[PDB]
């Protein structure tokens, strides 16, 4: 009946959640960078 | 939920080397006693109960239980004992009755 | 209860994981982009 | 496998805040809808049923044998939902406060 478990998930989903928006925000910072390579390289 | 914090694990990484050993850092609370059988485990992300840790290690205790200023203390896993595959891990610190005082962040193998 | 309640924090979980393995291989593959490109921008 | 009784499908990453949101959901063989069963939307980590943000009466089918006929929907008002940044999933809960499915989550952005 113990909630120690629930609250060690919490713990791991909380963190990569929180890897997952940088992740993902991250990406989206390489995208740019690309197009910004596409503009000068691609005309 | 202070009552599964009473460890705190310091400084884990996202990913730790495979085939070497791990570190872990952890510091007791304030007002935590530390007892000789507890035990910090390797547990895959998601389980339900303490006696499906992949690996232990019983914890290092400070040799003076009443100074407050020695409460970090560190374990060492020893890569033969360490998963090495892509599963998502945390430390958890189980005490004697077999209650979590505190888990970690995950990390994997990797 | 705490075994549903469990249950669902896992289903959670097992979804954010396999979105932070897509984020990191979309990641990968951004990067393998910029590399090419920017191999491009040294010959 | 009792919390897998009820199989959510379709779930979208995000939903339009302000939109009115569909769930989709179908029954395992077995499974027999009660007319006071709902569908809740809860924060992750909720530890009881009483903690759903939000909820509806499970839509009632008017034919449940039908091969052509699996798929159910039930329809959350875009008033009722979350208006924060938290992940949140679909539980099924029946009559006798059993969860029978639980979505995979998503956000109102």
């Amino acid at each position: 009946e113990s909630v120690a478990s629930h609250f060690a998930l919490v713990t791991a989903y909380e963190d990569i959640k929180k890897r997952l928006k940088d992740s993902e925000k991250e990406n989206s910072l390489l995208k740019k960078r690309i197009r910004f390579l596409e503009e000068k390289l691609i005309a | 939920h202070c009552h599964f914090s009473q460890v705190i694990f310091n400084s884990v990484e996202k990913f730790y080397i495979p085939g070497g050993d791990v570190t872990c850092h952890y510091t007791f609370t304030q007002h935590f006693i530390p007892r000789r059988k507890d035990w910090i485990g390797i547990f895959r992300v998601g389980w339900k109960t303490t006696r499906e840790y992949y690996t232990f290690m019983w914890v290092t205790l400070p040799i003076d239980l009443n100074n407050k200023s020695a409460k970090q203390q560190e374990v060492q896993f020893k890569a033969y004992y360490l998963p090495k595959d892509d599963e998502y891990y945390q430390f958890c610190y189980v005490d004697e009755d077999g209650v979590v005082r505190g888990a970690s962040i995950p990390f994997q193998f990797r």
